[PDB]
RNA sequence: AGGGCACCACCAGGAGUGGAGCCUGCGGCUUAAUUUGGAAACUCACCAGGUCCACACAAUAAGAUUGACAGAUUGAGAGCUCUUUCUUGAUUUUGUGGGUGGUGGGCCGGUUGGUGGAGUGAUUUGUCUGCUUAAUUGCGAUAACGAACGACCUUAACCACUAAUAGUGGUGCUAGCAUUUGCUGGUUCCACUUCUUAGAGGGACUAGGAAGGAGGGGUCCCUUAGACGUUCUGGGCCGCACGCGCGCUACACUGACGGAGCCAGCGAGUCUAACCUUGGCCGAGAGGUCUUGGUAAUCUUGUGAAACUCCGUCGUGCUGGGGAUAGAGCAUUGUAAUUAUUGCUCUUCAACGAGGAAUUCCUAGUAAGCGCAAGUCAUCAGCUUGCGUUGAUUACGUCCCUGCCCUGUAC
């Protein structure tokens, strides 16, 4: 009977939110119990109230509703870009990298939603065994968070981007310059700023 | 206010060459609206310009 | 210059608008703002006042930092601030150096050639002397012959076939009146399809007749710390000497008021939950309250609409015409009705006596009169679109006015 009072909290845009808000992560139903709430109709500004709030499950849930509305909001909105509280809870959410990646990273495998992104999951740092597992990941435009996770500068995954030999491709591979398979690679750069440099 | 009405005369300018004139003041902190002849952007500037006499001064020998 | 066409042109006329009160749109004025060109919050874009929030060098930390009971601070407040003090771990903090960009300034909505003839050429013929149409729509003629875009599809109206949630008749039971055995009704089955229905099939070619039709040009540079922000409370968009324009209500007897009679068509409706609401009860009224049918040809709903018809009062007096402005009280929507959403009751009783110069729409189920449904929508219409009810006068023409279209000269 909760949903009653759920039913009022969609439009919490502002103040102190209701208590049955506050609680909810305590109970072990939750992944069900919030579902008969269904924040997903509720207001922007409680995707970010939630997102600091929710804060291994939490990949379930920002898989399960950070993902969704963040689609929802690229996707519907008049102009296709996110909302500034949409933006500023996934910027605050992936306060544990794994949930991201794992949640978002790869899930969300036009291009315009990669760019959007990309101008978030570059605002903060990583931690360094966390980047690499993403870079490996990717191994397998989705570059574009490649050239993205290579801006911010181990022997597997050296191995893993020697394998990797539009415009946005080949800037990508010109920033992996700044660091006898690399003959195959001259050979198929020789199909030139790239093959000078390459020469270092 | 007070200011922008006082010079409300004074023609407009801006410094990609359009001109333009002062409609009226708006609010208390001395915004006011003016037109122009053309499609202004935020990149422009608009400025005024206001005049004074000089005089020469006068001179004396040297050694 | 001729010639042709059109009630966004006229002629013959109808209803008017322009004059009064009020609603509403624009301009101007005023103001802190009256944003820009079906607004009480939000919408919102405007005004007054408050919180809150990159990258690259030098210092710092195992405790950089993150989250949270109960209470609190302002005009506007909160575990991002504060009293009390837990939880947690490198996700990072303070100065100093260029900013780069979820940043500004890729895609759409009546018209000519071939081959042949003439000329040094640009041109020309074909595309014509004569006769036809809305039209390059056609006879004929003959240095031409043969070719290319623009200009079929649904209504009205008759009939076989469907089906029933629509209708009729009969049958059983049954009420009243009258008593040849009738007439007007109520509530269990049966037959039918004419009326209705809706879907499907067929039904003018210039031939008297349903009908000699209606409709489908736009979306490299500069600038960046709280930067072309986030959010809360209150106000405005409705202010009015005035100018221009679309409208509503009237100036009464072809009427106002009272009682009685009494008839439509097109719509729209809830389980996601609370929409359209019958019936009973209370109240002068607005309204309230207990139940009920409908996800609909099935229920609201025969939407028992208004004008209209009949019988009375009034008697030509700004009158019992007209109802602006204003006072007091009772309800309903909403978080909130003050500058006042809307409804009801009593009181107040303004201009207006058919409107100058100008000016709009209109040829038949049409103009005009009258009302209803939908849209927007918590509430709020004098608005827009559609539907039905009652139903005229005057042409069946022309180029006078307004406007459009077509067919001497190097300018």
């Amino acid at each position: 009977a909760y949903t009653t009072v759920g039913s009022i909290l969609k439009t919490w845009t502002h103040g102190k939110l209701p208590k049955l808000f506050k609680v909810i992560p305590s109970l072990r139903n939750w992944q069900d119990v919030i579902y008969v709430t269904n924040p997903e109709e509720w207001s922007p500004h409680v995707v970010y109230e939630a997102t600091k709030l929710f804060v291994k499950e939490s990949q379930k849930f920002i898989n399960l509703i950070l993902l969704e509305r963040f689609r929802d909001n690229i996707e519907t909105s008049e102009d296709h870009s996110l909302n500034y509280h949409i933006y500023r809870a996934v910027k605050k959410s992936l306060y544990k990298p794994s949930a991201f990646f794992k949640g978002f990273l790869f899930p969300l495998v036009n291009v315009r939603e990669a760019t959007i992104a990309g101008s978030v999951l570059a605002k903060v740092s990583v931690p360094a065994l966390h980047s690499s597992a993403a870079l490996s990941y990717l191994l397998r435009p989705t570059t574009v968070f490649i050239k993205i996770l290579l801006d911010k500068k181990p022997y597997q995954t050296v191995d893993d981007c020697v394998y990797y030999f539009p415009v946005i491709w080949h800037k990508a591979f010109l920033t992996f310059a700044q660091r006898d398979q690399r003959d195959f690679l001259l050979e198929t750069v020789r199909q030139p700023e790239i093959r000078r440099e390459l020469l270092a | 206010p007070e200011d922008v009405e006082w010079f409300k005369s004074i023609p407009l300018f801006t410094k990609s060459g359009r001109s333009g004139f002062i409609k009226e003041s708006l609010g208390t902190h001395g915004y006011f609206k003016a037109t122009f002849d053309g499609k202004l952007s935020a990149q422009d500037v608009v400025a005024m310009s206001l005049y004074k006499r000089m005089w020469p001064m006068p001179s004396l020998p040297w050694n």
